[PDB]
This record gives C-alpha cells, structure tokens and sequence, in this order.
C-alpha cells in the first residue's frame, strides 16, 4: 500500500530553486589577529584604523575554508550543507560521519572509512549547490571608486557589508599594505554588470552577466545544472500541440502568439529516461496483486465518468416478460435466466485491464463455473454456460478460448465424448484448470478429431470459437514530441486491443448489430437452440418447454443492447484518450488469438548481474525475476453489462465527449510525473558512479580519490553506502517516498536494468534501455577531480608524516618542511617494517631490537618506515617500547598514511614551545580502529624584527600541505619573520592578468575566487497559466 | 555457541521478508520459513 | 584505553569458558572396589533411549 | 595435520560477489530453484490449481534464487578457518571418518 | 533460513576481528595440561595390561 500509493501519485522533486546571494563555497577566515597596535608601525598607518571596510581579512594569518552557501540567500533549503571550521579547531567529525559506528573515541575516526566518507561529502557538496543564480538589480556608482559601474544589490538588511567582499577592485589604495598592493594591480574595468539581454521595455532583463566574487567550481556546477534544465524546456505552443494531439480533438486549448518574457518550464525528457523508470515501476509490483488492483479501479471510475454508456438491466426483464410459456410447466426458461443473471464494477475493470496485460492477467473467477461441472440436462447449467461464453472473451487470459470450449465439454460428459490428451486433463477436469498453453487439448487445435457424428454439438462449438473469437487490433495514442514514450515491447503511440476496433463515422448513433461481439452472442444462442432441437435431446423435454426455451433464446439474440457496438466504436477511443493522463503508463504484450506458439509465457526484469558477466544481454536470460499476477472478475456481471447497454436518448458523440473530457485535461499531474522520472534516473547513475569508487564494477569510470585509503568493501558495506547516497538525494529534492529502494536489494555492485518476455515457442525478446547521461554524477566526479588538487582546502592533508625530534629556532612551516628532513623507502640506510616484525628484549645492558622486513634486527634508533596499520595493531606495546626513544633519543619514524585530517596550533616564536605533549597524546590515542587529527605546531608570522627562541617539534609532513594559507600580515607592508605569503594571484586570474578573457576558468588545478556569473530571471509559471482551454 | 560469538556472520531473516514484499505462493513460503523465530541452534 | 574489543572479551570468554569443560565421566557399567558393578538395573536398549 | 570438510573451501576474501555461481553452495541454491521452475512451468503437475500460478510461483522462486545472502560465502571461506582455529584447543579433539 | 539470510557487518576487517576473537580465547587454552594427562592416560593403560 506504500507501493500502491507511489504508483498513483509519487512525490514530485523540487527542481527549480533560486539563489540571490553569492555563488561561492569557499570563505577566507582570520586565524591569528593583526599585530596592531605595535611598537614600530604607528597605528595611523593601518587602514583598519580608519574603519575602512576591506575585501579580505586584516590579520596576521588567514586561511581558506569550505562552507557551502555561506553567502547564499535562497528560496528553498536543500538541507545538505557542508560546513567546516577553521583549521585551528577540530574537524574530525566530518570524516567519521559514515562507517564509524564502531568507533569509540569521539576525537577519533577510522581511516579505512576515509574515502567512503570523503566521497559522500563531495556528493552533498554538489547537492547543496544545485540552484539557479537569480538576478536581482543594480544601482550606478555615485562615487569615483569605480567609473560609474552598475553594482548589483543583494537582498536582506545588513547589506552594505557585501559591497566590499563583492568587488575588491573597488577599494581605495592609500597603503602599501599587502592588500592594497593586490587590489592596486588589478584591472579596473571588470566589475559590476558586464552585459545583459533587455527585451521588453519596462520589464526585467532576461539575464545578465556580471563580475563579482564567487568560485569557479560551484559556478561550473550550477552552470551544467542550468544546462540540463534548459534542455527540458518546452514552450506553450509545443504544449498546445501535445495536449491537443492526445485528446484526439475532443478538447481544444490555446497558446498566445506574441513576444514572451522567457519562461523556464522543464518537462521534456528522453524516451530512454521514461523506459528506465517504467521498469523500476514494474519491478516493485510484480506478483503482488493488491498493488495493481487499486490502479485498475481508479481507471475504472475515470471511465464510468466519461463514457456515455449506461447499464440498465430493466432491458432484459422487459423483453423477458413477453416470453410465451405454459403455467402448468415445471421449468421457466424466462424465470431461471433472470434469477441466474441477478441484475458495473467488473465490466469497467476488465477494460482497464487491457492496458496492463504485461503484469496483470484478468480471468473469470472460479466461483462462476458450475460446482460439479454441470450437465446439459439442467436448464440451470445451460444458462451457466451461456453466461460464461459471453464473458470469457473480455478477459486478457490468453487461454480463455480453450476454457470457453471445455466449459461445455464438461457438461457434455457421457452425452458427447471427445479424445483428450491424457489421463490427467480429462474431459471432466474443471474447465478453469486449462490455464497454460501446454494444456490446450489436441482436438481443440485439430477440430477433425471431434466426430461430427458422435459429437455434433461439441464440434460445432469448437468451429465457432475458431471462426468467431474476436480479432485483436490497435489504436494510436499519446504525443511523444513532449511526453516521450513509455512503451517497451510495442512501438511508440501503439495501444493494443483484444478486440476489433472500427471507428464510427457518425455522431448520432442508432442500434447496430453489425458488430464483432454481436455475432458472438448470436452464434452462442444458435448453438444452444441446436443443442435443444437435437433429435436425441429434444425428446426429454415437454413439447412446451422447448417452445419457451427457443423463444427465450431468440429474445436474447435479438436483444437491443448497445454494449457490443460501444465496445467496437467508442470504448477504444475513450481508452486512447485516457492513456496519456495515467500516472502508470500502459504496459502490454501482444494479444495473439489462437496462435498459441506466440502466447506469452513469461515476463521478467533484472537489476543485477552474475559472476563475471558484464554485458546485460548475456546475463538477462538468467538473472531476471518473473513478474505478473492474475486478477479474477465476475462472469455474471460482465454478461449483464454486455446484455443491457444503453445510450442516452439524444446522444451526439462530438458534443458529449467535448464536455466529459475537458475537466480531465485540466490535471497537469502528468507533467509533474515527468520531472520525477527525470530524477529517478539521475539517482540511479549517481549510484553506480559513486559505488564504482569504493568497489569494483562493470562500468568504465573515472577515479581520482584512490590515494585516500579505503577498506576491502563487502556487498554489505556497499549497500550501506548506497543507503546514504539514497537518503541524501531524497532529502535534497524533498522526496518522502521511494527512490532506489527497489534496486537496493542486497548487493548494488552490479546493478543493471533490462526486461524481457518470452513466447511459448521459446522465442525471447530483450529490451536494454540506453542509459542517458547524468549531471549530478558528472558534477560529483568534477568536484572530485578538483579535490585532487585543492584537497588542503577541505581539511585534508596528503602524503605521510614523520614523527621525530627537531629542535631549532628556525621558522619553517611544519606543513612545508625542508627537504633534508624527509626520507623515503628508497633513501639509504632506512629500515622498513613488515608483518613478521617482532621485538627481542635487551639483556645485561645490551640494547633491545626489533625485526626488519628482511629479517635484520636493529636497535631503537635511525630512520624507520611504518605503515600506519602496523602501529595500530600494536599501539600499547609500541608506545611503551618506542615513545621514550622518539622523545629524548635518536629515533625517527615515518608513518605511512596516504591521506589524513589535520589540525593546527599556532605559537609565539619568541617564547619556548615544545610540541611533545601534543604528539604524545596523538600516538597514545591511536587504535586499531581510530586515529585523531594529526596535530601541527606552526609559528605566527610577524611584520617586524622579533627576537628568537628555541622550539622543539616532533611532527612534520612529507609534502606541501600549506595550500590552505591565503595570506600573512595581510594589513602590514611585509612579513619579516615566519612563513610569508602574498594574496594568491593565481586565484584572481581574471583580475591580475589583463590578457585573459573574462570567461576563463582554471579548473581543475586552481579554483578562481572571482569570476563572471550569469544570473537569470526567467519566469516559472504553472501550465494552466499560459496554456488555456476553451470550455 | 563459541562458534556463534566468534563468527562475524549475522543471520537476519528480515532479508527474506524484504525480498518477498508481501492462494499466494509468496506468503506460503514465508509462513513456512517463519522469519520471526530467532533460534538457529 | 580508547579501545573496545570486537567481538567483546567478556562475550568470548564465557563462551570458551564452557567449551573448556571436559566431558562427563561414565561410571555406569564398571565395578567398584567391592566388585559389584555400579548403575541401575535397566535394559541396554531402554538405557540408550 | 588434516581436518576433513564436507564442503569445498576457498581463500578468504570479503570483496567476493553475492551471486558467484562458482561457489558450490550458491550454485546449488540456484539449480534447485530452476528445477522447481521447470517443474511448475507447464502446470502439468498441478491440476486442480484453478488459476495460473506460474507467474507468481516463478518470481517467488526467482527471488529466492537471486537473494543476496552471504552465508554460502562464509560457509566456504571463514567457517573453515574458524573451525581450524579451534580444533587444537578443544578438550575432545576431532574424530572424523572420510 | 540461515543459508538464505546471512550478512557481515559493513565495517568488517578480518585482520582485526579475528585478532580480537583469538586473544581472549587462546589466553584460556588448556592444551598443555591436556597433553600431560594424555601422557598418564597411556601409562595407566600400559601398566594395567
């Protein structure tokens, strides 16, 4: 029922979202305050002393930090932000949010889970940035800071602040401060509005390009997001046409003809995308009847409301009140038939079923066949036969014919006998049992086996079934230029019907018996009449009962029912006109008549593959899960319908339908659904692309985070991962129902989608859908590619570390140590340690020794190499045996980590500072399950001669990792002692290099913090607003 | 018992429950397996 | 001590604590210092059952 | 030095696929399923079954065939190890017959 | 049922898991003592005959 609902109405994703704020995800923060006031530079020198608002922080130290939408001002929160804290505070909690359920320590995180975590992080980094950049408004500059440019205005109070973070080229440059120097060297003319598309005098600009702070990365992301939606856009006329085409003319809508104001209306998706979701759709329903039934009932009603046909039983009773008979008689053909008919639901449903015979097969309920089988000697049973014969042909059950046959055969037992196939499916076996092809009796296909002498009636009944059973046909429906096509096994726009449809040429109906189903009634009666006048059956009834029986049969034959007519002329249309509006589009499989060789015997879907099979087409046949269930209808009712149809007195089809359908075409639920399908597919691909980063798949794919460690992943860790990817998606698109759940069954490492059905003769038909692209996926892999460079900005350090004592007064950054201090596996006289490593205690003064990897035993001194794991698996023992030598001795170890989170501790260079206490804790808190952020002790850069003092260090990195650093003493004229770093020009290329195009970015090696951003202002009106109907 | 708590394998019937998602062959097998029962001696 | 064993030490101990235990002595059928066999007067088939 | 097993054992590797028909046990699961399917397909072996249960009976088996249990994986990779890690410490050493 | 519904913990790491599974279990080992007994059990039989 959770599934049931999702079929009728699935939560529609929130696609369009706007951001009026800044398009950036990185912010510059102050770490160590400025040295003001000081003993050398008089305070009257610094800009900050005059309350001048600066573009960057005025402080001794400043670093970049990741913080999605820190400047954004949106309409809808995608609640998927990624917020980091300054490197001087612990960030560990961001890299342990996933598989560290077993991680005890709060300050610690498990390294083998790093990649998994980082990955998911990037996924959210994208999700949280999926907005359209909205255009606000400007104001010309009333000052001379800029040459009368147009400065964009952010909304919200407390805005004056932004105008200075927004445009750096606007600041004045009186100082020789590191900041002013930068500013001063920038091109003047690239600020404010750059270009615009003004179409209507006195309306908004359609869009504007403008210079202003932002980051090339998130700008690109949003760029492709808009690109993807821009493709889904359709215009009023296209919709007019589409809708008009679906309604088959009965309804007429209108679009305007004149200059518009640009509207973004994303709804057009590829057929591929529709098929893929129609499979997912089918998947979670197969075999469970109670899920598909409510769907049929819905359509059942929809029909009742639109169809001009009305069932009025009194018709049968009237004609029957004129049947001639005697009162001294024991039986009454007239009466009995009425009491058997007990004069709808089942009728309307049976029709609906025609649209989904792919997964649902309607059948006549067992309860409708005679308990014992019946006997041609029972008037009661003769009517029972009648009822069934008239109903069967309306079911989708491909075995109906054989049942219609056997139904009589069962009653004829002993009277007329035929050669059955074997001893199990005997002439007396309940007709309702011949439910599969393998059961169709020989004599049913080769009529000649039935003796025209020993079994005249039975034979004739067969000849009829053969020559008069309805011939399937088809009718075209829908409008794929806009809605694409959900058809899988049939051609687009094709709707199969188990009946012959001959469109009507008039609008003012009149009773007509020239119908397929009308003959069927006729034949059936004529047969009965013959069974009665049969020279060896007629002697058992009073000469009077016969006359009555005949009379009755004639009245049934010549009854004035409209149903048969309606079924041939209108019904098919009604269906075709509804089809396009259904939430769950039709899913059919060819209706074959008596060509059993082509009867459908199986339909299945796959969503995983096997062993080493990588091609869908090969694993399909052996990895599909069969689908489908039977639904039983009441033969009684159905017949009464076919017997008492009636049209309104003065009916005029062309008008009637014009009224009945109009309202149905004012329900834009259709369009909404498209957007869902759109996502359902983005979700799928996003899964495979990410999953393929922590595990080995069958899909070709990028790979950039291979340096970040990750555990050997089992089908379990895989699923758990998937589950998060899932959640986050739903959360960001405001979905509350299912998505990916259908695919999540067990192991996702080999997901694939395909469906197939098979005939009796064994021929099979496959359908592998073409995976369309994915913007979400591409964007993740993009930011991943950038992560591979700007990793420090994300609080992650690359390489290894070297725990060793290093005391001196020098001021280098431990995150950018000096070469001669680092060593590696290929350095001379270095000892690597492996698995067989053990320790042999010292004795009688001798030294203790640990075992090499080649089996050499060395003393606790020199340069060793330990893979992190090795220490983790022995924390206590090692800390106990080595710590003492690391601290005051001559031992230096290089722990191999690959990637790790880091935390900084700044200190005053003029005062003694020993980092042992810090690193002691680290080492001691290492576990076979966790490690805390690596701590670094770095000096505070200064802008003036300062005395010097010793500093004892223990941890340094293996390669540069100080890229997080933005600037030192930003407000002073120069940094004299400590790490010196001037504002990173590379990041402001558009401003610092005059020969560069405004639209140039430098990804994925460098993220520019100032680019050209395109802001739109397109309208997003509701369809009913521009496409109007004509009542 | 030793084997049970020294083994990383966990038995979780719900897996079956979630795969069936429900005369019904589907229900029969479920009533036959009885997932609710947690004894696996 | 920021480590929590998995499986837990307690869990595993108690478990192996009972596996450690040697199988029970089966006097029934043997003689005592006096020469009389110990046990109850029951059919071999019945005892088995 | 030998410990007999009535199963085939393989090297431990948690990355192993759930649907690895190379695994003797997993395959059996499959084979037994497809057999039943073949049996139930034509409905020649179940008269007195009023409605066609092929569709459902099939999917139901398919679901079991492709269920993602990792038990076989374990019973062929870790199980054997565990037993070996115990044998020696046991108070009543193993006593097997081929 | 067991064969049909087994799963490992998503954060499984054999090397660690089993280490934690063996330590407490081997620490209570009685191999050595059983060996000594086996020695006597034999001497006993031998003596008897």
């Amino acid at each position: 029922n959770k599934k049931t609902a999702q079929l009728l109405h699935a939560d529609t994703p929130r696609l369009v979202t706007w951001d009026a704020g800044l398009c950036t995800s990185f912010k510059i923060v102050p770490i160590v305050p400025a040295q003001v006031p000081q003993d050398v530079l008089a305070y009257t020198f610094f800009t900050s002393s005059y309350a001048i608002q600066s573009p960057f922080p005025e402080a001794a130290v400043s670093r970049i930090v990741v913080h999605t939408r820190w400047a954004s001002n949106v309409d809808f929160d995608r609640d998927s932000s990624v917020i980091m804290a300054p490197p001087t505070e612990n960030n560990i909690h961001l890299f342990k949010q996933l598989l560290n359920t077993e991680t005890l320590s709060v300050r610690g995180a498990n390294p083998l889970m790093f990649r998994a975590n980082v990955l998911h992080m990037l996924l959210e980094f994208v999700l949280d940035n999926l907005y359209l950049n909205r255009h606000t408004g400007f104001s010309q500059d009333h000052t001379p800071f800029t040459e009368g440019a147009n400065l964009r205005s952010l909304p919200g109070p407390d805005a004056e602040k932004w105008y200075s973070i927004m445009y750096p080229t606007r600041m004045g440059t009186p100082n020789v401060s590191k900041i002013c120097n930068f500013v001063a060297s920038c091109v003047r003319n690239r600020v404010g509005r750059f270009d615009r598309a003004q179409m209507m005098n006195g309306a908004m600009s359609e869009w504007v390009d403008v210079f202003e702070t932002s980051d090339a990365l998130t700008v690109s992301i949003r760029g492709r997001w808009m690109a993807r939606l821009a493709r889904m856009n359709i215009n009023p006329t296209e919709i007019e046409w589409a809708l008009t085409e679906c309604a088959q003319g009965y309804v007429t809508v209108t679009s305007p003809y004149a200059p518009s104001v640009n509207r973004l209306m994303p709804y057009r998706i590829s057929n591929a995308e529709r098929q893929i979701s129609q499979i997912i759709r089918i998947m979670n329903i197969g075999n469970n009847a109670t899920v598909i039934q409510p769907v049929l009932q819905d359509i059942s009603v929809l029909l009742q409301r639109i169809s001009p046909l009305q069932i009025d039983p009194t018709i049968i009773s009237n004609t029957m009140s004129t049947v001639s008979e005697s009162t001294t008689q024991t039986l009454s053909p007239a009466s009995s038939i009425l009491g058997k008919l007990r004069p709808f639901s089942s009728f309307r449903v049976a029709l609906a079923g025609w649209l989904y015979n792919g997964v649902v097969t309607t059948v006549i309920d067992d309860s409708s066949y005679p308990k014992d089988g019946g006997s041609v000697t029972s008037l009661e049973n003769l009517w029972d036969f009648f009822i069934l014969a008239l109903a069967l042909p309306l079911t989708t059950d491909p075995c109906a014919p054989v049942k219609a046959f056997m139904t009589l055969a069962n009653m004829m037992v002993g009277f007329e006998t035929i050669p059955m196939d074997n001893q199990i499916y005997t002439q007396s076996r309940r007709a309702s049992a011949f439910s599969t092809p393998h059961t169709w009796p020989r004599c049913f296909m080769n009529i000649q086996l039935i003796s025209p002498i020993d079994a005249p009636i039975l034979r004739q009944w067969a000849e009829i079934i053969h020559r008069y059973w309805p011939n399937p046909s088809q009718i075209r429906y829908g409008a794929p230029n806009v809605f694409g096509s959900a058809n899988l096994f049939t051609p687009p726009e094709v709707l199969l019907l188990p009946i012959d449809h001959q469109p009507a040429n008039v609008t003012t109906p009149t009773l007509d018996f020239t119908n397929e189903l009308t003959n069927w009634r006729a034949r059936v009666c004529e047969l009965m009449k013959n069974l009665v006048d049969n020279q060896r059956y007629q002697p058992g009834w009073t000469q009077s009962l016969v006359s009555s029986m005949r009379g009755t049969l004639d009245k049934l034959k010549l009854i004035k029912s409209m149903t048969p007519m309606y079924l041939q002329q209108l019904a098919p249309v009604e269906l075709a006109v509804i089809a396009p509006m259904l939430p769950f589009p039709p899913f059919q499989v060819p209706y074959v008549r008596l060509d059993r060789d082509r009867v459908p015997t199986m339909v299945g879907v796959t969503r995983q593959s096997r062993d080493t099979i990588t091609q869908p087409a090969l694993s399909l046949s052996t990895t599909n899960t069969t689908v489908g269930v039977p639904l039983a209808l009441d033969a009684r009712a159905i017949t009464v319908a076919l017997l008492s149809g009636k049209y309104p007195p003065d009916l005029v089809t062309n008008v009637w339908y014009a009224d009945a359908i109009y309202p149905m075409y004012a329900d834009t639920e259709v369009f909404s659904n498209l957007q869902r399908d759109m996502i359902t597919c983005e979700a799928v691909q996003t899964l495979v692309t990410l999953v393929a980063q922590i595990s080995e798949t069958q899909y070709p794919v990028d790979r950039y985070l291979d340096w970040i460690p990750s555990l050997r992943a089992s089908a379990a860790t895989a699923a758990t991962f998937a589950e998060w990817v899932n959640t986050s998606m739903k959360t960001a698109f405001d979905l509350s129902d299912m998505l990916l759940e259908p695919l999540l069954s067990g192991d996702p490492r080999m997901t694939q989608l395909a469906i197939q059905y098979q005939q009796y003769n064994g021929r099979t038909f496959n359908v592998i859908p073409e995976m369309p692209g994915s913007v979400i996926a591409d964007c993740v892999q993009l930011t991943a590619e950038v992560f591979n460079h700007e990793y420090n900005l994300f609080g992650i350090a690359r390489g290894d570390i070297i725990i060793g004592r290093v005391q001196s007064t020098h001021l280098w950054s431990p995150l950018a140590p000096p070469p001669d201090l680092v060593f590696d596996r290929d350095t001379p006289g270095v000892h690597i340690f492996g698995r067989d490593c053990r320790i042999s205690f010292g004795m009688n003064g001798a030294a203790p020794m640990i075992r090499d990897e080649t089996g050499m035993m060395v003393p606790f001194e020199g340069n060793w190499i330990f893979p992190l794991a090795l220490w983790q698996m022995n924390t206590r023992y090692f800390n106990q045996q080595f710590d003492a030598w690391i601290k005051t001795g001559e031992l230096r170890i290089r722990i191999e980590m690959g990637a790790y989170p880091y935390m900084l501790h700044y200190y005053d260079p003029r005062q003694y500072a020993n980092a042992w206490n810090l690193t002691s804790a680290w080492l001691e808190e290492i576990t076979p399950t966790s490690i805390p952020s690596v701590p670094f002790m770095v000096p505070i850069s200064s802008d003036h001669d300062i005395s010097s003092a010793p500093a004892v260090q223990y941890i340094i990195s293996t390669e540069y990792n100080d890229r997080s650093l933005f600037c030192t003493n930003s407000s002073s004229p120069q940094t004299i002692a400590g790490p010196d770093k001037h504002i990173p020009v590379e990041r402001y290329n558009i401003l610092t290099n005059p020969d560069a195009p405004p639209t140039q970015i430098q990804l994925p090696e460098v993220v520019d913090l100032y680019n050209v951003v395109t802001r739109y202002a397109y309208e997003t009106p509701p369809i009913t607003a521009v496409v109007m109907g004509v009542p | 018992v030793l084997l049970q708590r020294i083994s990383p394998l966990q038995i979780d019937p719900t897996i079956i429950s979630n795969t069936m998602s429900t005369l019904s062959p589907a229900s029969s097998i479920l009533g036959k397996l009885r997932p609710s029962n947690s004894d696996f001696s | 001590e920021q480590y929590r064993a998995r499986p837990g030490i307690a869990s595993v101990q108690r478990a192996t604590e009972s596996a450690e235990l040697p199988m029970k002595n089966n006097d029934e059928g043997t003689p005592d210092k006096k020469g009389n066999t110990r046990g109850d007067l029951v059919n071999e088939h019945s005892e088995a059952k």
